[PDB]
């Protein structure tokens, strides 16, 4: 059960990091 | 819009729908506290107040209740171990459901206090204007809470009408609820005199009248008003925030320490007794008297009560538990059953060794056996290849006196040695550690919870105040400095007094 | 009297040569007499 | 190791077998890290007290900045006035390439020895040992804080990998 | 009753008195002597 | 600028160096003495070399008691015949 | 041109006098011998 | 392991209620004008 | 004590040797700021 | 109305080469007392009859081992004020009894105070926001949290840390031993805080530094800046796309940039406060009650948790007699904590 | 009756990931002394 | 705005938004209660702390 979460929280970080760079907001030049 | 840390400030103009914020505040710790004392009532066991009392369970409003007289459950039992008894409505019960229903009333006002916040009395009569005269409801205020003050003391704690705060000996022993009469003296001022209690509350609650009426009555100097921003509700938030947490702190020594308002019977004991053996100085003492009045040995320990053996062991002292090691004191070394008696060890010689104690620092300590003067007579070694004070060597038994192991003696080495681990705690008990599944790992009381949370609160308020400081005296520059910022008012020497643009 | 008259890199050089020889003494402090063990 | 735990051993082995805490190097590198964090909080503390007002109180002042734009976004004379009445004047930046070029060499020339030390005590040029460096008139050894750190020292060597050693020097 | 510990508090208090009442009286003479012109 | 006279303007003038040439080493020296008369030992209760222990004792004279430490530590300094 | 006693130069004295004091003190202390 | 079995429930509304709370508020702003 | 006089004298002769070299400009400083 | 008060606040502002204010009433004196305690303690003052230890210039220390230490465990919580009961004005038993370290700590709880009053009194004076001010109440709460919270919930100032070098170092590894802090998730954060911010002041400056504009002629760039020029001096568009495509992400907003850099500091610190408040009452990270039930009943279970506890064991064993000589710990050698062979 | 002290509340992309990023760090310290 | 009748009742206490007193007011008898306050939180800290000790005042739990 724990081995479970720290596995599953570990997994939604490396997804985040996926969208942050991917799916960042693009920086707009004014 | 808004950033989600800002969203709270549209109540800042807007002083009908901050009431409504403020009921809804109030009636979500109102409800929280008769939440959680139905909570503790459904696991309190109140069947041994001597070896299984409050603080061994985890109880946290259960003392808070008992502090200020309420003391018995519609059930018929009360802390002190007395059956039979009708506390009348204001029992656990009878207070956790007042406070239950406070909180829906405060629920309902919230809610009329929200839709109805367009209210003239919150308008300035000459401008129209949202407008809180706040000097005036300070005032108001503090003539309100001299008068609580003023009232509680004098009517509540000295018992001319009301219950009176809990009393006890210097042994926590005999605690009960007491009227109390002020004491007017210099000793009034002593922590531990309740005596002190009930003269404050009655003087400071004067001092508050008067006060009170003069904030009403006296409007504040243009040089004050100006410089704390008095027109601005923020100031108020930030010398409140400071008020809360120099309180907290104050709580937060008290509990530490000891005092009339913290006792032991509530709380549970304080390290400071572990470090002086406050208790067992005491154990000694009436053991003296009896064996100086002709007693044995068995009779002088005997005569020791067990609500006064359980103090005198580590296990009860609040530096001993961990951060994490979570639930009440009995999820640690158990449910306590019986003192088994008082540890007599003597070596083959038949002197008296005694086993040092175990300072509150360590999380484990070795086991050493001195004599009267201290000189090591026996130990339990790390390395057995060149031990010369091992138990075997030196003949170690122990004797039991009082207690459930009164009168035996036993010579075996292992078992000796197994009553010489459980004396570094003190007196030895035995626990039930089956009911709970406890895991044999100390745990703190209420005393360190409260202690924790409320130094750890005052000082994260410290950080309120700062910033809410900041922002009432630097409300102009929220935003950022001036753009038009010129460079004279900032380089050194165009003014001959800083930031003051008629001293070029 | 009037400032200028003492270059400054000379003041700057016997300064420095004064903590030299106060921190060598120092260091020489660390071999002898108390606190060297002996 | 590579764990969070095994790091802690790492350090308290490291300190029993070379008496880190009294290299000068991990004291280098601690100034390194102590001084990087307080000037980074220095930096944007100054920064963020000089930000040109922009934008109204119901915002966050970050939209007062565009990606971009050519005008800087504070007031660093501002700045500068402030910081320099706060120490003195001469103890202040007023030029942005040489504050910015410190902030740089700071924190790296600090972690430089910090590196340098934990490789040099691999081979065994160790801190600071001033064990009973202190001897009083008869030759008793008054003891000082650097004592009690040997004391603290022994308790980690002689524990340490417990069942690893069959002679009486640790010499690796 | 003066135990000597109340008799060490009032020479506590009057310490701090003396010291802040020079401080204060030295700062307003020399803040009256030496004014800012505007 | 605020209208001090100049670091630099102060410490290359002659006059400066007239009066620090006398008044630096004076202080050196009044340090020095403060420790090679002995003075220093006993304005702050520190220790000679001789004076740590008695002869034969290797117990601390470790201050025990909160409201009796000085007379304490009197007793200790007594006992260093 | 300049004043000579100024806040300045009290704080400038407050510090290196001492100093100046402290350093021959612990200058001779190098020459103590157990 | 004999772990605290409430451990689980506790990790999980750690993560999950204020980690709801900001997509609110993101998925909220995304959809004004 | 002497040692206390040993060690102040030092001390006290710099004070007035500053004095005597400053009192001119310092008269001239006082003088000034009335 | 321009009475006494306000001519007072005229020349206490004045603009001169300290400035002094009104903080500076309490800023001064106590900031000044506070570095003179502690360089007269370390210069001549003992611990001898507090700790058992020299500790000072005059008995043979060196800069790395002079300390002003904590006083003697028998003090208690006591001020120790000069005047008090248990000095009873004797400057030099107040030396001996440990004053010095109660002074130097009140007089330096009293100079921070003063100098986070002066950040705001120059702050409002100049008109820039007070976020160095904010910023300044990290150092206070680790200061406040270390040097008084701690031991006020211990026995005695003497668990305080001393003002030294090595005595620091000792305070380290005691916090090892006895509390197992390297443990404690509020030290980790803490820890994440300062390296984080020494990480960014060094990549901030290194950014900046390698973007700069070519503002001038000369192979030293730092002639190029002027400080009332308009433009950045540093191109923000090159910077965003090299650590874009070095590291994913980049700094795209000044304005967060450098609050970000106030933030990870300052909330580190902050956290590591909060942990030493719970280890003033032992309320320790200490252990995980899983790893112990399982290692208890079987004993080929390792791990660096379990190596590490046994060095803390050695720790305590090894250093308590010394360093709590009010406690009379005698630990015969058989009792001692030891491997094989050491 | 329309109260005039309401405002729109944001929390753009780039705090939704800095938010995220923090909670799940925050969890993945903490689990493990939750669990014990 | 609406009127209540509580409201109107209520109304002459929240009616002078604004209005001081010239000048340094009352400032100096405040500075007074200000400092008999600080030696007050003196003494009861002193007591509590053992640095103050009066005749009869014990401070332990031996005190009941
Ligand atoms: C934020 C920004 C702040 C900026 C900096 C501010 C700087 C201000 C400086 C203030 C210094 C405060 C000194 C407090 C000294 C103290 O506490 O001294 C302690 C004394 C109590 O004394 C102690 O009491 C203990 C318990 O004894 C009691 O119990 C004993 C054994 O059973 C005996 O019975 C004995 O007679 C009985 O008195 C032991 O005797 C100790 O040895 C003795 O030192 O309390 C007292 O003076 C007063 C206690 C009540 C008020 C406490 C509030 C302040 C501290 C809050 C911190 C919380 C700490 C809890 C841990 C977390
Ligand atoms: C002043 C507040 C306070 C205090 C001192 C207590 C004290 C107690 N509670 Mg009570 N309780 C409280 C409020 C409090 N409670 C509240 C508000 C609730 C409703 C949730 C409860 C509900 C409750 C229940 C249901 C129970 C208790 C129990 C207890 C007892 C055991 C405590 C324990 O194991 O904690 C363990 C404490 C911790 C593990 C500390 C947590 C530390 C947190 C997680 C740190 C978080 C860090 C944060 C994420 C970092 C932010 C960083 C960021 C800013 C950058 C103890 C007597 C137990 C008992 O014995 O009852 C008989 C029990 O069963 N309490
Ligand atoms: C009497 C207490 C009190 C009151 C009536 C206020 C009111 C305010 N604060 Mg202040 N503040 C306080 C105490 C208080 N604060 C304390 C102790 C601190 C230091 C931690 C602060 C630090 C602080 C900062 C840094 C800021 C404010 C801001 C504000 C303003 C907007 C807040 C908001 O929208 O939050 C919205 C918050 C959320 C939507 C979620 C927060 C969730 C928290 C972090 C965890 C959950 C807590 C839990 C539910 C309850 C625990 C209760 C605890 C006391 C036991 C508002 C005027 C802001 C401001 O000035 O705007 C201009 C602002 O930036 N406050
Ligand atoms: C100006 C800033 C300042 C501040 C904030 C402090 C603060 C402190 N000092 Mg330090 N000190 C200072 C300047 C300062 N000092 C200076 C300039 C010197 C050199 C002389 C010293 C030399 C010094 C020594 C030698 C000692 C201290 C000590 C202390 C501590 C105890 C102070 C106390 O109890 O006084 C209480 C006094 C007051 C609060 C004065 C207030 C007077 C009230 C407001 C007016 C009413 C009084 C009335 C007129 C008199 C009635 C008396 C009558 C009944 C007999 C406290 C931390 C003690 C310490 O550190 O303990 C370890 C200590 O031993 N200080
Ligand atoms: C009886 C008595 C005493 C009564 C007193 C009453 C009274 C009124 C007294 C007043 C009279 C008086 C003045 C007496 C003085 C007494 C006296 C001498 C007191 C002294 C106290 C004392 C020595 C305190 C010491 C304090 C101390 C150690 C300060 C150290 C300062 C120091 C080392 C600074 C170096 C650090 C430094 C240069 C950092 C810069 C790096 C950094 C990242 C900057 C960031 C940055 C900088 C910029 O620049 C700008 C631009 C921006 C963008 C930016 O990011
Ligand atoms: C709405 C949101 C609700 C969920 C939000 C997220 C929850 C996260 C969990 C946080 C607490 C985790 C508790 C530990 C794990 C656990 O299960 O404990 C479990 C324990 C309960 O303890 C249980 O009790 C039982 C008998 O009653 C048994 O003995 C169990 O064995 C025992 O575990 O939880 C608590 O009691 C804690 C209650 C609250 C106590 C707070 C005291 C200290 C508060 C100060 C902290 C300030 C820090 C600020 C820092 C900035
Ligand atoms: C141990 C406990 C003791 C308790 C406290 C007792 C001491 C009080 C503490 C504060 C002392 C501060 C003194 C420093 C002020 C000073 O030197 O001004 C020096 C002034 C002004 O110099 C002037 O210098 C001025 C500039 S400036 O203010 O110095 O920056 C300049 O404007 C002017 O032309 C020039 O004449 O000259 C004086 O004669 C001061 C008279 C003192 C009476
Ligand atoms: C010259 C000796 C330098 C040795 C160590 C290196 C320090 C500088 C490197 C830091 C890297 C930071 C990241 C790059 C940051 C970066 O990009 O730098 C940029 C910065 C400015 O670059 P410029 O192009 O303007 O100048 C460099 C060349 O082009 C020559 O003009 O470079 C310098 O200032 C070099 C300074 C040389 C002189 C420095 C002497 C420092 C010695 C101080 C004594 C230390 C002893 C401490 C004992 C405790
Ligand atoms: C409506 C109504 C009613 C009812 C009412 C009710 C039923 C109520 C309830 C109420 C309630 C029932 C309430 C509750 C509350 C609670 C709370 C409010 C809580 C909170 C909590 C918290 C806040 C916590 C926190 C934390 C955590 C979680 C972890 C640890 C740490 C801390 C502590 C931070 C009646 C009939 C009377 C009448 C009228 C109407
Ligand atoms: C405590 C007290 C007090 C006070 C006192 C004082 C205030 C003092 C001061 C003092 C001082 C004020 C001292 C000083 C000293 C100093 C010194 C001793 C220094 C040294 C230095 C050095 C040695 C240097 C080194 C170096 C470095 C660091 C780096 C660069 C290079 C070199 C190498 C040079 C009183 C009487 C009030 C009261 C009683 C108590
Ligand atoms: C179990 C955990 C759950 C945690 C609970 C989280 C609750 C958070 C509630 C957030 C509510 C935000 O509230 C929402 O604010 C927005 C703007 O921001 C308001 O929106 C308003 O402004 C927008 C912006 O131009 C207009 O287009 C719109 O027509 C108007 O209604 C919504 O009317 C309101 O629904
Ligand atoms: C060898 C086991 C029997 C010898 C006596 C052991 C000490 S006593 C023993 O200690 C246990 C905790 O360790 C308690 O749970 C139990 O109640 C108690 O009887
Ligand atoms: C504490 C200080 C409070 C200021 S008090 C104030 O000071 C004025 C000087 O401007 C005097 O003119 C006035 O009479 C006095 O009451
Ligand atoms: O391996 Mn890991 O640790 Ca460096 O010493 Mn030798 O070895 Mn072991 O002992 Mn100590
Ligand atoms: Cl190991
Ligand atoms: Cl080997
Ligand atoms: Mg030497």
């Amino acid at each position: 059960m724990e081995t479970i979460t720290y596995v599953f929280i570990f997994a939604c970080i490396i997804a985040l990091f996926f969208f942050a760079i991917f799916f960042r907001e693009p920086p707009r030049i004014t | 819009g808004l950033p989600w840390y800002r969203v709270h400030t549209v109540l800042i103009n807007d002083p009908g729908r901050l009431i409504a914020a403020h009921l809804m505040h109030t009636a979500l710790v109102a409800g929280w506290a008769g939440s959680m004392a139905l909570y503790e009532l459904a696991t309190f066991d109140p069947s041994d107040p001597v070896l299984n009392p409050m603080w061994r369970q985890g109880m946290f409003v259960l003392p808070f209740m008992a502090r200020l007289g309420v003391t018995g459950s519609w059930s018929g039992w009360s802390i002190t171990g007395e059956t039979g008894i009708d506390p009348g409505f204001w029992s656990f019960e009878g207070v956790a459901l007042a406070h239950i229903v406070l909180s829906g009333l405060l629920f309902l006002a919230a809610c009329w206090h929200w839709v109805y916040w367009d209210l003239e009395l919150f308008r300035d009569p000459r401008t129209g204007e949202p407008a809180l005269d706040l000097p005036k409801m300070f005032g108001i205020h503090l003539f309100l809470a001299g008068l609580l003050c003023f009232g509680f003391g004098a009517f509540h704690l000295t018992g001319l009408f009301g219950p009176g705060m809990w009393v006890s000996d210097p042994y926590g022993l005999t605690g009960s609820v007491q009227p109390v009469a002020p004491e007017w003296g210099p000793d009034g001022f002593n922590p531990y005199n309740p005596g002190g209690v009930v003269a404050h509350h009655i003087a400071a609650g004067i001092v508050g009248i008067i006060a009170g009426l003069f904030h009403i009555l006296v409007r504040p100097p243009q040089r004050l008003y100006k410089a704390l921003r008095m027109g601005n509700i923020e100031t108020v938030l930030s010398s409140s925030i400071a008020a809360v947490f120099f309180a907290a702190f104050v709580v937060a020594g008290t509990m530490w320490y000891g005092s009339a308002t913290t006792p032991i019977e509530l709380f549970g004991p304080t390290r400071y007794q572990w470090d002086s053996s406050y208790f067992q100085q005491e154990i000694n003492r009436r053991v003296q008297a009896s064996l100086a009045s002709g007693a044995t040995l068995e009779e002088a320990w005997s005569a020791i009560p067990e609500k006064l053996a359980f103090y005198d062991y580590i296990g009860n002292n609040p530096a001993k538990g961990g951060l994490f090691r979570t639930g009440p004191m009995n999820k640690g070394d158990g449910i306590a059953q019986a003192w088994k008696g008082h540890a007599v060890f003597r070596n083959k010689e038949g002197e008296e060794l005694f086993v040092r104690r175990m300072p509150a620092f360590f999380e484990s300590f070795p086991v050493i056996l001195t004599d009267k003067n201290g000189v090591v007579k026996a130990d339990i070694p790390f390395r057995r290849a060149e031990s010369k004070y091992s138990f075997e060597q030196q003949g170690v038994t122990v004797s039991f006196y009082g207690g459930e192991l009164n009168g035996q003696t036993f010579t075996d080495p292992p078992t000796v040695k197994s009553y010489a681990r459980k004396a570094i705690f003190g007196e030895i008990f035995e626990f039930d550690t089956e009911t709970l599944n406890s895991d044999g790992i100390f745990r703190t009381s209420p005393r360190g919870w409260f202690t924790f949370a409320h130094a750890v609160f005052a000082l994260l308020f410290f950080f309120g105040h700062i910033w809410h400081g900041a922002r009432t005296l630097f409300r102009d520059v929220f935003s950022g400095i001036d753009p038009e910022l010129s460079p004279e008012q900032v380089e050194w020497g165009f003014y001959q007094k800083v930031g003051d643009v008629t001293t070029r | 009297s009037e400032g200028g008259r003492i270059p400054l890199w000379i003041v700057a050089t016997v300064a420095g040569m004064g903590v030299i020889v106060i921190v060598g003494l120092f260091f020489y402090g660390a071999y002898a007499g108390l606190g060297s063990s002996l | 190791p590579l764990g969070i735990s095994g790091t802690f051993n790492f350090m308290i082995v490291f300190q029993a077998e070379h008496n880190i805490l009294m290299h000068p190097f991990h004291q280098l590198g601690v100034a390194g890290v102590f001084g990087g964090a307080l000037f980074c909080a220095m930096h944007g503390s100054l920064v963020t007290s000089s930000l040109i007002r922009e934008t109204t109180e119901t915002e966050s002042a970050n939209y007062g900045y565009k990606f971009g734009q050519e005008e800087e976004t504070y007031n660093i004379v501002a700045a500068h006035g402030y910081f320099g009445r706060l120490i003195f004047q001469y103890a202040s930046f007023n030029n942005s390439r040489s504050l910015h070029f410190f902030l740089a060499a700071w924190p790296v020339v600090g972690v430089w020895f910090a590196a340098l030390g934990i490789s040099t005590m691999a081979f065994n040029l160790n801190g600071f040992n001033f064990n009973h460096s202190v001897i009083d008139a008869k030759g008793n050894v008054i003891n000082t804080w650097a004592d009690i750190i040997n004391r603290a020292n022994l308790g980690m060597e002689v524990m340490h990998e417990r069942n690893a050693h069959n002679f009486p020097l640790d010499l690796a | 009753t003066i135990t000597p510990s109340l008799k060490g508090f009032f020479i506590g208090l009057l310490s701090g008195a003396v010291v802040l009442g020079l401080t204060f009286a030295v700062l307003i003479a020399i803040s009256q002597i030496d004014k800012v012109q505007r | 600028t605020t209208g001090e006279r100049p670091f630099s303007d102060i410490i290359t003038s002659v006059r400066y160096w007239v009066i620090h040439s006398i008044t630096i080493p004076a202080l050196f020296i009044a340090g020095w003495l403060f420790v090679s008369t002995g003075l220093a030992y006993d304005v702050f209760g520190t220790p000679r070399p001789d004076s740590y222990y008695a002869q034969e004792q290797r117990s601390i004279p470790l201050v025990t008691d909160r409201f009796e430490a000085k007379q304490q530590v009197e007793t200790f300094l007594e006992q260093l015949k | 041109s300049y004043p000579i006693f100024t806040v300045r130069w009290v704080a400038v004295h407050t510090l290196a006098v001492p100093t100046i004091f402290f350093l021959g003190a612990i200058a001779a202390m190098q020459f103590i011998q157990r | 392991m004999e772990v605290n079995q409430l451990g689980l429930i506790a990790t999980a509304l750690f993560v999950l209620v204020p980690s709801v709370f900001l997509i609110i508020l993101y998925v909220q702003t995304e959809s004004q004008q | 004590d002497w040692r206390v006089l040993v060690v102040l004298l030092p001390v006290l002769l710099a004070a007035g040797w500053a004095v005597r070299n400053i009192l001119p400009y310092a008269v001239k400083q006082v003088q000034k700021l009335l | 109305e321009r009475g006494w008060f306000d001519i007072l606040d005229d020349w206490l502002k004045r603009d001169r080469f300290v400035f002094v204010g009104w903080s500076g009433i309490l800023l001064f004196p106590c900031a000044y007392l506070a570095l003179g305690g502690w360089l007269t303690g370390t210069t001549f003052v003992t611990s001898w009859y507090t700790h058992g230890l020299a500790s000072s210039y005059l008995e043979g220390c060196n800069f790395l081992t002079v300390a002003v230490s904590t006083p003697a465990n028998s003090m208690g919580h006591s001020l120790l004020l000069l005047w008090g009961p248990e000095a009873q004005g004797d400057f030099t038993r107040w030396c001996q009894l440990g004053g010095l370290w109660t002074f130097i700590a009140l007089h330096g709880a009293f100079g921070l105070i003063g100098f986070m009053l002066r950040q705001f009194e120059i702050a409002r004076l100049v008109g820039v926001r007070p976020y160095n001010a904010i910023a300044f109440s990290a150092p206070i709460a680790v200061f406040v949290s270390v040097f008084l919270i701690y031991p006020l919930g211990q026995s005695s100032w003497f668990f305080a840390p001393s003002f030294g070098v090595a005595a620091i170092f000792r305070f380290l590894l005691f916090f090892q031993g006895f509390h197992n802090w390297t443990l404690n998730p509020f030290h980790m954060m803490g820890v994440a805080g300062v390296l984080g911010g020494a990480l960014l002041c060094a990549i901030h400056g290194a950014t900046v530094e390698n973007t700069l504009f070519q503002d001038g002629e000369g192979a030293s760039t730092f002639r190029a800046f002027n400080p009332t020029q308009a433009e950045e001096t540093y191109s923000m568009v090159t910077a965003n796309r090299f650590w874009s495509q070095i590291f994913g992400i980049a700094f795209s907003n000044k304005r967060w940039l450098h609050f970000f850099m106030l933030f990870v500091p300052v909330t580190g610190l902050w956290m590591s406060a909060i942990g030493v408040v719970g280890l003033a009452l032992n309320l320790r990270s200490y252990d995980f009650i899983s790893q112990e039930i399982r290692a208890a009943e079987d004993p080929e279970f390792e791990t660096f948790y379990t190596k590490n506890l046994l060095l803390n064991e050695g720790i305590r064993a090894w250093m308590a007699p010394q360093d709590q000589p009010h406690e009379n710990f005698v630990f015969p050698e058989e009792v001692l904590p030891r491997g094989n062979a050491l | 009756e329309p109260n005039p002290n309401r405002q729109p509340v944001e929390l753009n992309r780039t705090s939704l990931y800095l938010g995220l990023l923090l909670i799940l760090v925050l969890a993945l310290l903490f689990s493990s002394y939750f669990f014990n | 705005a609406r009127r209540t009748w509580l409201g109107d009742i209520l109304r002459p206490l929240n009616s002078e938004y604004g209005k001081v007193a010239p000048g340094w007011g009352t400032t100096p008898l405040m500075a007074v209660f200000m400092g008999l306050f600080l030696v007050f939180l003196l003494i009861i800290l002193e007591i509590y702390n053992s640095t103050l000790i009066l005749d009869g005042v014990n401070v332990s739990w031996k005190a009941l």
